[PDB]
């Protein structure tokens, strides 16, 4: 029934954030580790290297484009500032994409590199459960093998969801094919709301080009949305276009092409209008669906939420099933962020060969959206705070502010706010924190630790600011949503 | 030609020598965009206003006069009739300008 | 021998920083104020606005000029990210100081429009006192004027410090001279290591000057030193020159100029060795004396250190006169940062007129040097914390870090620096935090407040950090000093 | 010329069909700045020593060959005799390249 002798201790199913962080976490301890990490196509057959989806098409090259997106707005504001800069600069996509995929091959290299010094193994192959301990996995070339270990890990990620709909797989891109895209996306349509929705609508239109975003409903569903609107808000004032209330039920192609033509048409959410637009490159950012599926989960008996394909497990990642631990974006209940899925990896290592009893905190995780204006939280939202406590016992105190470095350019004053969810009972603690503002996540991070050590408004007001960072702003709060007192600042003229 | 007024006791004394006459007062500062833009439209409509009084009163010059009229933004066209603010408007808009002239006059 | 009745419940002398905040936060109480503001000229007529130092000639326009430094980075870091920018763009000095001016202005008028928006009067003159609760008051014109009132603050703040030596105050150029100057410095020397001598000689270069720095002895005297030599390290690689162990002793017109032509003859600090060079400005970056010793204070009996010339007060800003206190840089034994200021004036206020018991706090304020490479600090520097508790009691987690931003550009790995000073004994608590990288300042502030509430190890490991933000490495250190281990990361390639 | 060997088999099958003439391989990377600044010289440097085998070998194509042989940086260069290792090096220095090329020839 079961093998003899295990061929590893631990065998971890997918070489992302959380897999690659468990994996070296183990090894740390002397134990035999073995990395399965393939990535299946996108429809289009893009593929790419080790590292997952944050390092391949996630946080890293969505980073360095809004990075590119940024450096646009700098050369711009070095004009003020006294540099020689031309008026119009062009940039250029392909250089841009050369670069990003050039530094996110480094990173592939360096964990092939790391494993290998960890004296872990790494098959480039799709592992799919067979029976108890034993594990299929075949290769590029449809070699299958069978390996048996001691202990499992499952950490195989998400990928792009579709719309079900005529054409989309032919003729839509989602995130997985964009950031290694061959030629200049032209006038885009991005469908979806979701973060990656927003923030690549937001550096496609920062580097030139003609974007439209099509919503279904909200924004940033799961973010506060007062945050969210003023996002939208700033996206549409800055040329980002918006169709609301439209959900796409065809595309077609117009003709083929790098960029092609596309045609697309959208009913209404709540009625039976249609509309059509033509463009170049149309991408879907409408959710991610896990990857746990078609992994024989069946024939070990570790169950899922059949519906949302989710993976229950207890507040130490362990599923149904003893020896078989899961983590990352799969979890239900959980936080899908790559930092996320690295804790609990490394702490699930440690507790099990370490003899650390630590579990991985999922509350109150902070969390950074990059759209133009950027922005960060940490902690609940406005609307939740007040079912959570009671509207009676919550007090917002919020602030706009001006960057110092945007006064010389003279540009988007009372843009970026600032605000905190108070809890009245008992201390005034800062149970959210919200910020809109240049290097959002630079100025979340800190505070995420203070709320993690229960900051009081009391304890914030007793901290001095530093002048002059955008920052500060959070340590003088003194206007309440509450009192409806006024919170504009002052411009280039007053 | 506009009156480039520079002194607290001069804008009084500009003001209390205007009598009847419709006295407008452009408040400007040289650190503000739209107040520079539109300055020379202000000193081409005191040479086609030849009935109407124009001063000019830089804010950083005078922190007096600014000040005591309770001046926020540049720029900050005000109206005077026999020394008493008859009119008053904030913000660079050359026909909101000439119209509150035709207005007062 | 006092007044039948006072003109006003507070009379301020000095509309600076603390000043300005102070009178606002009163008035806010139906309190009858009075804001008496007068900026004595440079030795070469240089004057300003109201504001005081930090609005004037301090952090404003010092962070705007760094700006234009960080921005010409910006133009060479934008080529890689596919920006089709020129090689080599030229800056320009003049256009520069007048965007910086223009905002310094709107910035002078914008606290005259506040002050009242209060009612409260500012009189742009010399405050002196002349005998219990009168002051005597004198004007560009020499118009002198008397003033009573129940109560009186000090907060005169300081001005630039010179060398006494041959030349310093007729050629040389003070920090309240260079934000404003008429043409660009040239080949510059600048004469310090304090902070104002490093983020000035820093910006400089940044937009292309011939730069060099002449230090008496050590860098950043008061902050922790081996961030202070990675600072200077850090400047020296970017083109900074430094002299070392020297002090001008006479400074000659070689030529007059727009710039001119300057000699240096300075000497040794060790030994009667001489050295000479040729400049075009020569900044003196040497300190600051209190504006304490002309105003008065006998004839009311204020005692002050007559050798430092700081004031003395209590833990509430109260001199050893019942109704007068003093707050801000002329403080003794206080920190002399603006935000610092702002907060005594407004907690002094409240304390006096709305009936609160909140007293200012100076522990553990925060600060951050906009040297090329910004460095954000909060807490205990290394060296101070091993006097404080034992060198045996301090453990030192540090790391390494290579912003995102900078992998494109591939500029500058093994540079920016993570490090948190440990108190092992109890629960290792976070007495110290440092950070040498982009956005310091934005970085810190969040962390001022965590250790606001007592941050320990445990809770900075237990909070998860923002992916890709610079900040997150400090929710993963586990390298210590004391292990010896290497924290030096490989480059791209490996 | 230079053979880009794309296979664990290639590599042994050029090894041993080298006799025992020096064969020096190339690890190296497109993504590589220094890999990329060396490849040109590198090539050229193959046609100026027709008495030399020059191997190019992508640590990405060729993930097995170089784990096989050790490699973590780029540009790294490794020397062969009759089969065996006899000279090896890290860098993107030409100079060292083609010295180390002369002194096992
Ligand atoms: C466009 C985009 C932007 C994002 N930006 C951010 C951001 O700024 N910050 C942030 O914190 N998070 C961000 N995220 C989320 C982040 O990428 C994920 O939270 C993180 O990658 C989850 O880690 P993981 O280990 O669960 O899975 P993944 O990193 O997705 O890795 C799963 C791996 O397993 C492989 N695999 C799947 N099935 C199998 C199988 N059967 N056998 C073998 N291997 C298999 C996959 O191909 C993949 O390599 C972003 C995501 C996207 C899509
Ligand atoms: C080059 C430079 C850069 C700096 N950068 C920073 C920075 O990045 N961050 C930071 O936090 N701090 C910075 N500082 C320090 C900061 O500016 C001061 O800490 C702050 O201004 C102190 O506030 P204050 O109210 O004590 O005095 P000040 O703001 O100096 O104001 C004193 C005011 O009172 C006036 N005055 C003096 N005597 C009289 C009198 N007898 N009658 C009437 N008026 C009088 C003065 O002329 C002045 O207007 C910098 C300083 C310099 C010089």
């Amino acid at each position: 029934d079961l093998p003899k002798s295990y061929d590893y201790d631990l065998i971890i199913i997918g070489g992302g954030s959380g897999g690659l962080a468990a994996a070296k976490e183990a090894a740390q301890y002397g134990k035999k580790v073995m990395v399965l990490d393939f990535v299946t196509p996108t429809p289009l057959g893009t593929r790419w290297g080790l590292g997952g989806t944050c390092v391949n098409v996630g946080c890293i090259p969505k980073k360095l484009m809004h990075q590119a997106a940024l450096l646009g707005q700098a050369l711009q504001d070095s004009r003020n500032y006294g540099w020689k800069v031309e008026e119009t600069v062009k940039h250029d996509w392909d250089r841009m994409i050369e670069a990003v995929q050039n530094h996110i091959g480094s990173l592939n290299w360096g964990y092939r590199v790391a494993l290998r010094e960890k004296k872990v193994v790494y098959e480039n192959a799709y592992g799919q459960f067979i029976g108890p301990h034993r594990i299929k996995a075949t290769n590029n070339k449809g070699k299958e093998k069978i390996y048996s270990a001691e202990r499992f890990l499952i950490a195989t990620g998400e990928r792009p969801r579709y719309l079900g709909i005529p054409g989309d797989k032919e003729y839509c891109i989602s995130s997985d094919d964009l950031f290694s895209l061959p030629y200049c996306p032209g006038k885009t349509l991005v469908v979806g709301a979701s973060y990656v929705a927003l923030e690549c609508a937001g550096f496609l239109a920062g580097i030139g080009l003609d974007v439209t975003v099509m919503v279904r409903s909200i924004l940033l569903r799961g973010f506060d949305q007062d945050m969210a609107n003023k996002i939208g808000e700033h996206m549409e004032e800055h040329g980002i276009k918006f169709i609301r209330q439209f959900v796409p039920i065809k595309v077609e192609q117009i003709e083929a092409g790098t960029p092609g033509r596309l045609r697309v048409v959208a009913q209404s959410t709540n009625s039976e209008e249609i509309i059509e637009g033509e463009y170049n490159t149309v991408m879907l950012a409408i959710g991610r669906d896990a990857c746990t599926r078609k992994i024989g989960l069946e024939t070990v008996g570790v169950k899922i939420n059949e519906k949302t394909g989710k993976i229950p497990v207890t507040d130490e990642e362990q599923t149904n099933v003893p020896y078989i631990y899961a983590i990352g974006d799969i979890l239900e209940d959980k936080v899908e962020l790559t930092p996320v899925a690295i804790q609990a990896g490394r702490l699930l290592a440690q507790r099990l060969y370490a003899g650390s009893t630590v579990k991985c905190d999922y509350e109150n995780v902070p969390t950074t959206v990059f759209t133009p204006l950027e922005y960060g939280a940490c902690g609940l939202s406005e609307e939740k705070a007040v079912e959570k406590f009671g509207e009676e016992n919550i007090e917002v105190y919020h602030s706009y502010f001006w960057p110092l470095e945007w006064t010389i350019p003279s540009r988007d004053n009372n843009k970026c706010y600032a605000k905190i969810i108070c809890n009245t009972k008992d201390n005034e603690r800062v149970v959210g924190f919200h910020v809109l503002g240049p290097n959002a996540g630079e100025v979340t991070q800190g505070f995420a630790a203070a709320l993690k050590c229960g900051l009081t408004k009391k304890q914030l007001d007793s901290t001095i600011g530093i002048h002059p960072v955008c920052a500060e702003v959070f340590t003088t709060l003194s206007v309440t949503k509450r009192s409806g007192a006024s919170i504009l600042q002052a411009g280039s003229c007053g | 030609s506009v009156k480039q007024i520079e002194s607290k006791t001069a804008f009084q004394e500009a003001l209390d020598a205007a009598g009847d006459k419709l006295v407008v007062v452009d408040f400007s500062a040289t650190w503000c965009g739209p107040s520079k833009m539109i300055k020379p439209f202000f000193h081409s409509l005191s040479e086609k206003y030849s009935n109407v009084i124009f001063l000019e009163v830089d804010v950083d010059d005078c922190q007096d006069v600014a000040s005591e009229c309770e001046v926020k933004s540049m720029p900050t066209f005000q109206f005077f009739k026999k020394g008493q603010k008859v009119g008053e408007f904030s913000g660079a808009n050359k026909e909101k300008l000439e119209a509150t002239i035709n207005e007062l006059v």
